[PDB]
C-alpha cells in the first residue's frame, strides 16, 4: 500500500536551514508528481510545488520564490525540501502530497503523508505550577482542579491525572504562544464537591525533548 | 492570482441532515477545481477533484457539483466522521500557482449550553517565582460566543489577558475556554478586587465571577 | 518634375496604441524634405492630332509615397509585378465605383494599361471593361473589400480633394495606409502634418521591384477647339516617392495621435533633437557620435547550433509498440529544432491543442514527452483532449489541458503486411478508466460478472488483447496510422529545449547591426588575423570597446570597428528664435564628408568663418565661437572669441 513516511519534529533557529525528507514506498516513483503543501497552525494550505521524480524539473510558489530548494532522488526514492532562512512566520507542519495524474500532468493531491512540526526559536526547561480552586469557587456542587504548566516551547506534554486513573472531565486546553516566545496550557478536571479532601489528584507533566517528568500534587 | 474566498466560513449543522459549502472565484474554473477535507489531527484528503467526478476510497455521501464561477458540495447525510474543514484549490493549466481558501469548519447542532464559569486565583508557589496568572474557566458551553473581560478594582483590563479554547468534544459537543491574565507580583499585590466577567448567549445575563486577595 | 515633402510621409509602424509618449523606431519612411518625383498627368495632344500620354515603368525599390489629386476618376488602380512576364504575381487595385476589386493574380496582361473613365450614374454597371487585361491562370487570393479603398472628394471653391497612399514590400502584408486632409488654399503648398492609419494589411507575398501606375485615358470625344494643344490648366498630378530606412521619432498626443516627427537623421536639427531629446535645443556642443543614420540591413540572430535533440527514431523506426505498451522518451539537454518533422512525410492531423504550430520555437520547454504508438485508421482523432473513445478511455488518454501536439501520418508502407498482422493489439476490454498518461501492461483476465477465471477465460471472461488485423487490401479507416504526441510540460526550471537558434550568414564588409552570442551592438565587420584563445568569445580593446568577437558558427575572425569619424556634434541656437543650424564634425579634415570651414578640432559645416571678434555666445572649442547674428537674413556665423 502506498505510505509516504515523513521525518519527525524539528526545531531551528531564526536564518537557517532545514533539511525534511519524505520517503515513497509502494509505488514506483518515476511517473507520479510530488507536492510540498504547509499547514499553519490555524491557517490552511498556502503553498505549492512540484518536484519532478526523474529530473530536477521544478516549480518553486510565488510567495518564497527563491527560498526553497526540492531536489530528486531515484536510489533511495526520497525527495527533500530546504527551506532557507526561516523567519518567525514559517513556524507550520509542512506535508508531501502526491498527483492522481501522471508525469505530464497535474489534477490535485490523493496521497499525502504525515507531516513535520518545524519551528523556530530558543529551547528551554518547563516549570509546572498547581491551580487551587478557593472556598468560594464551589458552583453547582461541582468543583474543577487544575495544573498550569509553563515555560515550554514544544508541545508533546501529555497532562495526565493519577497517572491516567482519572479520565472523566479532563480538558486539555490548547497551548498558547506568550511573549516571552515559550509555550503554555493548563488542564482543569470536574470533580464533585463530596471528593475534595478525601481523593488525591496528581497531574502528571511529561516533556519528552526536555525529558522533564513533573508530578505536581493538587 | 484568483483569490478562492468562502462566504460562510461555520456551517453549524446537525448530523443527518445535508450541507451545502459554496466556495467561488473569478476566473472560468468549471473543469478546474478540487475539494479537500482535513481533520483535526492528520493529513488532508481529496474529496472530490476535477469538480465533477467522485474520488476513490470515498462514500458515496460526498457528491459534488458545480460550473462557471459557483461551486459547491452536496453531502447526502452528515456521519460523526465528516464534521471537519474542507478546502478548495484550482488547477491553473500555465502558470502553476494552485491556490487554497479559508476553510469552512462543520460543526454540531446541539441545544444551548450555559457556561461555567470558575476562577482560579495565583497560588502562593507562583507568586513566590514573581509571577501571577489569574485562570478564568469557562467550560461545556455553545460554539465559543464569550468574550471574556477582567476587570480589576472595577477598572476593565486590555491587552494582558490570553485566550485558549479546546475543540468540540465527541462526548457532549461543548467546548471549553480558559483565560489566563499574566500580571507581575506588584501590580497583582497593589489590588484587591479581581473579576472575569462573562457574556455569552446562553446567559441571560453577564456572570461575572469575583474573588477579595 | 520633382517637389519638395516639407513634413510628410509619417505613419502608424505598429498598431499598439500610444498616449503622451515619444517612441523612436527603425522603419522605412518617407526622409523629409526629399525629391519626389512629381508627374501631371494630363493630356498631350501633337500636331498631327496622335494622343498620347507617358507611363514608365517606376521601379519599386522598397515602397513608394504615391499621392494622388484626381477630381472623379481620373485615378482609380495601382498595378504592381517584379516581371511583368507572366512569371510572379501582379496586383490590379481596381478601385470602380462603391467598391474595389483586389485581384492578386499572375499573369501578363499587357504594356500599356490604359482604361478609360466611363462615368456611367448607374447602381448596375460595370465601368473596367475587359481592355486592362487580356490573360487568365490561377489566381492564389483575392478580395472584395466592400468599404471602398477611396477617400471622399469635396465640391467647393477653393477647397480640393488631397490624399496619399503609403505602400511597402513587406512579405507578412502589404501595408496599405490611406488618409484624407482637406486643403485650404489654392495656391499655396500642401504644407502639414498629416498621419496614415492602415487601412488593410493583404497576407499575400511575392517579390515585387517594380509597379505601374493606373490613369484615366477618357478618349472617347476629344472636343477639338477647346483642347488642340492637350491641356492648359491641369487635371491631375500624381506623386511618386520613395521609401529609406530611418529611425523616425514619432511623438504622440493625448488621444493617441501623432501631431508631429523627428527624422532624427540626415538633419542636423532633428539629429539634435534627437541626441538630446528636447525640441527647444539649448546652446551646447551635444556630441551624437556613431548615431547618426547607419541604416544598412537587419542581421540579428544566435549563431552556434549543437546536437540535435534525439527526435528521430520517435518519427522513423523499425517497429513501434502499440498503446499497450506506448513508449515513452524524455527529452532534455538539448535545443529543440521543429523543422525535420515535416520532412519526414506528409502528415494527416497537426493540430496542436495548447500552442501554434508557427509559436513552437519561440517560448522555452522543461521536458517534452515523445509518445508514439501505432492505432487504427478511423481512430487518428480520438486521441485528443476530451473525448471518450474505445482506444482513448480505456488506453492511453490525454487530459484536458494537453499543451503539445497530436501529430500522426500514414504508415501504410512500412507497417503493412500480408498476413493476419497479429503484431499490434488495442486491449478493448479493462476493469477502470485509465487516467491521463497511464500506462498498464499487465495481461490479467478480465472479469465482468461473477466468474471465477484465474486459470483460464470462457464466455463472462475476456483477455486484454485483440489483433490488430491490417489487410493491404483495406482502405483508409482500417489503416495503421503511427501517431505521436509531444507532451510539452509547463514548469518553472532550467529548463533545456527553447529553440532552433539559426544565425544569418554571417554578413561582412557592412555597416550593420550586430548581435552575435548575446553581444549588441552596430558598426562594421571587417576581416582580422587574430589568434584568440579557443576559449575566449568576447573581445576588448585598450578603451573597453568590442572591436573583434569570435565567430560562433565555423572557425573565423571577424573586427567590428565602430567608424565613429572621430567625434560628429552639432551647435543649435535654439528653436525659438529661429531652426539654422550647424554641424560640426570633430576629428574630420572636411574630406570625410553649404559653407565649410576647418577648424582647429574639427570641419564645421554649416557656418562661415568671420574675421571679426564679438563674445563667445556658444562655445564651439579651441577659441571658436558662433552666434546668431543678424548679419547684412540672419544665420549662423563663426569667429574668434574677444579676450578682451
Amino acid at each position: 500500500q502506498v505510505q509516504l513516511v515523513q521525518s519527525g519534529a524539528e526545531v531551528k533557529k531564526p536564518g537557517a536551514s532545514v533539511k525534511v525528507s519524505c520517503k515513497t514506498s509502494g509505488y514506483t516513483f518515476t511517473d507520479h508528481y510530488m507536492y510540498w503543501v504547509r499547514q499553519a497552525p490555524g491557517q490552511g494550505l498556502e503553498w505549492m510545488g512540484v518536484i519532478n521524480p526523474d529530473a530536477g524539473s521544478v516549480t518553486y510558489a510565488q510567495k518564497f520564490q527563491g527560498r526553497v530548494t526540492m531536489t530528486s532522488d531515484t536510489s533511495t526514492s526520497t525527495v527533500y525540501m530546504e527551506l532557507s532562512s526561516l523567519r518567525s512566520e514559517d513556524t507550520a507542519v509542512y506535508y508531501c502530497a502526491r498527483d492522481l495524474f501522471f508525469i505530464p500532468a497535474a489534477n490535485s493531491f490523493d496521497y499525502w503523508g504525515q507531516g513535520t512540526l518545524v519551528t523556530v526559536s530558543s529551547t528551554k526547561g518547563p516549570s509546572v505550577f498547581p491551580l487551587a480552586p478557593s472556598s468560594k469557587s464551589t458552583s453547582g456542587g461541582t468543583a474543577a482542579l487544575g495544573c498550569l504548566v509553563k515555560d515550554y516551547f514544544p508541545e508533546p506534554v501529555t497532562v495526565s491525572w493519577n497517572s491516567g486513573a482519572l479520565t472523566s472531565g479532563v480538558h486539555t486546553f490548547p497551548a498558547v504562544l506568550q511573549s516571552s516566545g515559550l509555550y503554555s496550557l493548563s488542564s482543569v478536571v470536574t470533580v464533585p464537591s463530596s471528593s475534595l479532601g478525601t481523593q488525591t489528584y496528581i497531574c502528571n507533566v511529561n516533556h519528552k525533548p526536555s525529558n522533564t517528568k513533573v508530578d505536581k500534587k493538587v | 492570482e484568483i483569490v478562492l474566498t468562502q462566504s460562510p466560513a461555520t456551517l453549524s449543522l446537525s448530523p443527518g441532515e445535508r450541507a451545502t459549502l459554496s466556495c467561488r472565484a473569478s476566473q472560468s474554473v468549471s473543469s478546474y477545481l478540487a475539494w479537500y477535507q482535513q481533520k483535526p489531527g492528520q493529513a488532508p484528503r481529496l474529496l472530490i477533484y476535477d469538480a465533477t467526478n467522485r474520488a476513490t476510497g470515498i462514500p458515496a455521501r460526498f457528491s459534488g457539483s458545480g460550473s462557471g464561477t459557483d461551486f459547491t458540495l452536496t453531502i447526502s447525510s452528515l456521519e460523526p466522521e465528516d464534521f471537519a474543514v474542507y478546502y478548495c484549490q484550482h488547477r491553473s493549466n500555465w502558470p502553476r500557482m494552485f491556490t487554497f481558501g479559508q476553510g469552512t469548519k462543520l460543526e454540531i447542532k446541539r441545544t444551548v449550553a450555559a457556561p461555567s464559569v470558575f476562577i482560579f486565583p495565583p497560588s502562593d508557589e507562583q507568586l513566590k517565582s514573581g509571577t501571577a496568572s489569574v485562570v478564568c474557566l469557562l467550560n461545556n458551553f455553545y460554539p465559543r460566543e464569550a468574550k471574556v473581560q477582567w476587570k480589576v478594582d472595577n477598572a476593565l483590563q486590555s491587552g494582558n489577558s490570553q485566550e485558549s479554547v479546546t475543540e468540540q468534544d465527541s462526548k457532549d459537543s461543548t467546548y471549553s475556554l480558559s483565560s489566563t491574565l499574566t500580571l507581575s507580583k506588584a501590580d497583582y499585590e497593589k489590588h484587591k478586587v479581581y473579576a472575569c466577567e462573562v457574556t455569552h448567549q446562553g446567559l441571560s445575563s453577564p456572570v461575572t465571577k469575583s474573588f477579595n486577595r | 518634375s520633382y517637389t519638395n515633402s516639407f513634413t510628410r510621409g509619417v505613419y502608424y509602424p505598429d498598431k499598439v496604441f500610444r498616449s503622451s509618449v515619444l517612441h523612436s523606431t527603425q522603419d522605412l519612411f518617407l526622409p523629409f524634405f526629399s525629391n519626389v518625383t512629381w508627374f501631371h498627368a494630363i493630356h498631350v495632344s501633337g500636331t498631327n492630332g496622335t494622343k498620347r500620354f507617358d507611363n514608365p515603368v517606376l521601379p519599386f525599390n522598397d515602397g513608394v509615397y504615391f499621392a494622388s489629386t484626381e477630381k472623379s476618376n481620373i485615378i482609380r488602380g495601382w498595378i504592381f509585378g517584379t516581371t511583368l512576364d507572366s512569371k510572379t504575381q501582379s496586383l490590379l487595385i481596381v478601385n470602380n465605383a462603391t467598391n474595389v476589386v483586389i485581384k492578386v493574380c499572375e499573369f501578363q496582361f499587357c504594356n500599356d494599361p490604359f482604361l478609360d473613365v466611363y462615368q456611367k450614374n448607374n447602381k448596375s454597371w460595370m465601368e473596367s471593361e475587359f481592355r486592362v487585361y487580356s490573360s487568365a491562370n490561377n489566381c492564389t487570393f483575392e478580395y472584395v473589400s466592400q468599404p471602398f479603398l477611396m477617400d471622399l472628394e469635396g465640391k467647393e471653391g477653393n477647397f480640393k480633394n488631397l490624399r496619399e497612399f503609403v505602400f511597402k514590400n513587406i512579405d507578412g502584408y502589404f501595408k496599405i495606409y490611406s488618409k484624407h486632409t482637406p486643403i485650404n488654399l489654392e495656391r499655396d503648398l500642401p504644407q502639414g502634418f498629416s498621419a496614415l492609419e492602415p487601412l488593410v494589411d493583404l497576407p499575400i507575398g511575392i517579390n515585387i521591384t517594380r509597379f505601374q501606375t493606373l490613369l484615366a485615358l477618357h478618349r472617347s470625344y476629344l472636343t477639338p477647339g477647346d483642347s488642340s494643344s492637350g491641356w492648359t490648366a491641369g487635371a491631375a498630378a500624381y506623386y511618386v516617392g520613395y521609401l529609406q530606412p530611418r529611425t523616425f521619432l514619432l511623438k504622440y498626443n493625448e488621444n493617441g495621435t501623432i501631431t508631429d516627427a523627428v527624422d532624427c537623421a540626415l538633419d542636423p536639427l532633428s539629429e539634435t533633437k534627437c541626441t538630446l531629446k528636447s525640441f527647444t535645443v539649448e546652446k551646447g556642443i551635444y556630441q551624437t557620435s556613431n548615431f547618426r543614420v547607419q541604416p544598412t540591413e537587419s542581421i540579428v540572430r544566435f549563431p552556434n547550433i549543437t546536437n540535435l535533440c534525439p527526435f528521430h527514431e520517435v518519427f522513423n523506426a523499425t517497429t513501434f509498440a502499440s498503446v499497450y505498451a506506448w513508449n515513452r522518451k524524455r527529452i532534455s539537454n538539448c535545443v529543440a529544432d521543429y523543422s525535420v518533422i515535416y520532412n519526414f512525410a506528409p502528415f494527416f492531423a497537426f493540430k496542436c491543442y495548447g500552442v501554434s504550430p508557427t509559436k513552437l520555437n519561440d517560448l522555452c520547454f522543461t521536458n517534452v514527452y515523445a509518445d508514439s504508438f501505432v492505432i487504427r485508421g478511423n481512430e487518428v482523432s480520438q486521441i485528443a483532449p476530451g473525448q471518450t473513445g474505445n482506444i482513448a478511455d480505456y488506453n492511453y488518454k490525454l487530459p484536458d489541458d494537453f499543451t503539445g501536439c497530436v501529430i500522426a501520418w500514414n504508415s501504410n508502407k512500412l507497417d503493412s503486411k500480408p498476413s493476419g498482422n497479429y503484431n499490434y493489439l488495442y486491449r478493448l476490454f479493462r476493469k477502470s478508466k485509465l487516467k491521463p498518461f497511464e500506462r498498464d501492461i499487465s495481461t490479467e483476465i478480465y472479469q465482468a460478472g461473477n466468474k471465477p477465471c484465474n486459470g483460464v477465460a470462457g464466455s463472462n471472461c475476456y483477455s486484454p488483447l485483440q489483433s490488430y488485423g491490417f489487410r493491404p487490401t483495406y482502405g483508409v479507416g482500417h489503416q495503421p496510422y503511427r501517431v505521436v504526441v509531444l507532451s510539452f510540460e509547463l514548469l518553472h526550471a532550467p529548463a533545456t529545449v527553447c529553440g532552433p537558434k539559426k544565425s544569418t550568414n554571417l554578413v561582412k564588409n557592412k555597416c550593420v547591426n550586430f548581435n552575435f552570442n548575446g553581444l549588441t551592438g552596430t558598426g562594421v565587420l571587417t576581416e582580422s588575423n587574430k589568434k584568440f584563445l579557443p576559449f575566449q568569445q568576447f573581445g576588448r580593446d585598450i578603451a573597453d570597446t568590442t572591436d573583434a568577437v569570435r565567430d560562433p558558427q565555423t572557425l573565423e575572425i571577424l573586427d567590428i570597428t565602430p567608424c565613429s569619424f572621430g567625434g560628429v556634434s552639432v551647435i543649435t541656437p535654439g528653436t525659438n528664435t529661429s531652426n539654422q543650424v550647424a554641424v560640426l564634425y570633430q576629428g574630420v579634415n572636411c574630406t570625410e564628408v553649404s559653407n565649410v570651414f576647418q577648424t582647429r578640432a574639427g570641419c564645421l559645416i554649416g557656418a562661415e568663418y568671420v574675421n571679426n571678434s564679438y563674445e563667445c555666445d556658444i562655445p564651439i572649442g579651441a577659441g571658436i565661437c558662433a552666434s546668431y547674428q543678424t548679419q547684412t537674413s540672419q544665420s549662423i556665423i563663426a569667429y574668434t572669441m574677444s579676450l578682451g
